[PDB]
């Protein structure tokens, strides 16, 4: 149904507010906020959101506390001031997906339309993208397990339309723009290996752990496609790609001729002014 | 300015806004897995950029 | 007609083998060679200004 979503940083800075207005009480649980957006178009666009007092139990996980009057009053006043945005779903700040999320999401599945779920981290130490759109749809399983709520990952992007780019750029004054060239390219080409190294290294350890020490079926069926796609590149002998290395290396030669020739053109004004300026300033100095 | 003046304005930013918003904006200019759109340009150098290299020349 | 370059091909007498091939990237070596030839006059004129100002 929905291919991609658009999440503005305003809601995540509202999660920064979720971490600001705590008051140093010692709970810092998965505070659930009421996510708002535009479900009209096929693409999802989050503009702003708000929160609702949400408290769980220490031992029992099935305890969840929501509010209908606060949702209808905040949504009623927010719709009165801005009727272009309506309820879409919710989101929790907890890093782990608990079992009670089917009951928490089920309320906004009954009263509200199909709600999207977003799992983020309480500490911004994760290098990866903090936002993951998880659609709440029921899928048929091939093994015969009963139909249950399934959270499929929907791709997400963090973009701002008109003003939030200007506000973020003014508040930071440290981040740089695209700036194609040497630095913005070589930084990605340096740290990209760590950007994949922390992800893959962080995933395959618990993966290999759950291979031998795993039960409660984790959908082993998708592991066959996992190792299949991993074995779709069986160390090609590079025999056919030699001519492609001749093509890319020939373009490299083109960059060599462009650099040497163009820089040789740049040497004109320098290697002329260095003489005509020094000898004339010297002969005319005294 | 008569009977109508103004006041100075300063800002404030803690480490949670600095790292969450900074990494959020860098990620807003980066990719999902950060390895997706690299080979796109690495292999577009042979298909599309060649036109930009000929026009550049 | 191959000497007239109306299509891609080449004949043979000993074996009679027909080969058809083409070279699409023609606009690379032309612009590159023109940049080399045009830059030769740049470096030579630079050596004329410096050779004039020195000796």
């Amino acid at each position: 149904a929905v291919q991609k979503v658009v999440v503005h940083p305003l809601v995540l800075l509202s999660v920064v507010d979720h971490f600001n207005r705590i008051g140093k009480v010692g709970n810092q649980k998965r505070v659930v906020g009421v996510l708002l957006g535009s479900w009209q178009k096929k693409v999802l666009d989050v503009s702003n959101s708000f929160a609702v007092p949400f408290d769980e139990d220490d031992k029992d996980d099935s305890v969840w506390f929501l509010d209908h009057d606060y949702l209808e009053n905040m949504y009623g006043m927010f719709k009165k001031v801005n009727a272009r945005e309506r309820i879409v779903g919710w989101y929790h700040t907890g890093p782990k997906l608990h079992k009670n999320d089917i009951a928490i999401n089920e309320l906004m599945k009954r009263y509200c339309p199909n709600s999207v779920l977003v799992i983020i981290d309480v500490k911004p130490k994760d290098l990866g993208l903090p936002t993951e759109a998880y659609i709440s749809v029921e899928e048929v399983h091939d093994d015969g397990t009963p139909t249950s709520k399934t959270f499929e990952h929907v791709t997400s992007e963090i973009g701002a339309e008109e003003a939030e780019e200007v506000g973020v750029e003014h508040l930071l004054r440290d981040i740089k723009d695209t700036t194609v060239g040497t630095l913005s390219q070589r930084i990605t080409n340096q740290v990209h290996g760590l950007k994949g190294l922390n992800s893959k290294l962080l995933d395959i350890r618990s993966y290999l752990e759950k291979v031998a020490t795993g039960k409660l079926p984790i959908n082993h069926q998708i592991i066959y496609q996992l190792q299949d796609v991993f074995n779709l590149l069986p160390d090609v002998s590079l025999q056919e790609f030699v001519k492609a290395f001749y093509l890319k290396t020939n373009d490299q030669m083109v960059v060599v001729y462009l650099a040497s020739l163009i820089r040789s053109v740049v040497a004109l004004h320098n290697l002329i002014n260095n003489k005509i300026a020094n000898r004339d300033a010297e002969k005319k100095e005294g | 300015n008569r009977h109508y003046y103004s006041i100075t304005i300063n800002y404030r930013k803690n480490e949670l806004e600095q790292k969450m918003l900074l990494n959020l904006h860098k990620k807003s200019w980066m990719e999902g897995l950060t390895l997706q759109d690299y080979s796109e340009h690495c292999k577009h150098n042979e298909s599309v950029v060649k036109e930009m290299l000929e026009l550049a020349k | 007609m191959i000497l007239d370059k109306k299509f891609h091909g080449i004949l043979d007498q000993g074996e009679g083998v027909l080969i058809i091939f083409d070279e699409p990237p023609v606009d690379k070596t032309y612009e590159a060679a023109l940049e080399t030839i045009q830059n030769m006059s740049k470096v030579v004129d630079s050596l004329y200004n410096k050779a004039k100002k020195l000796t």
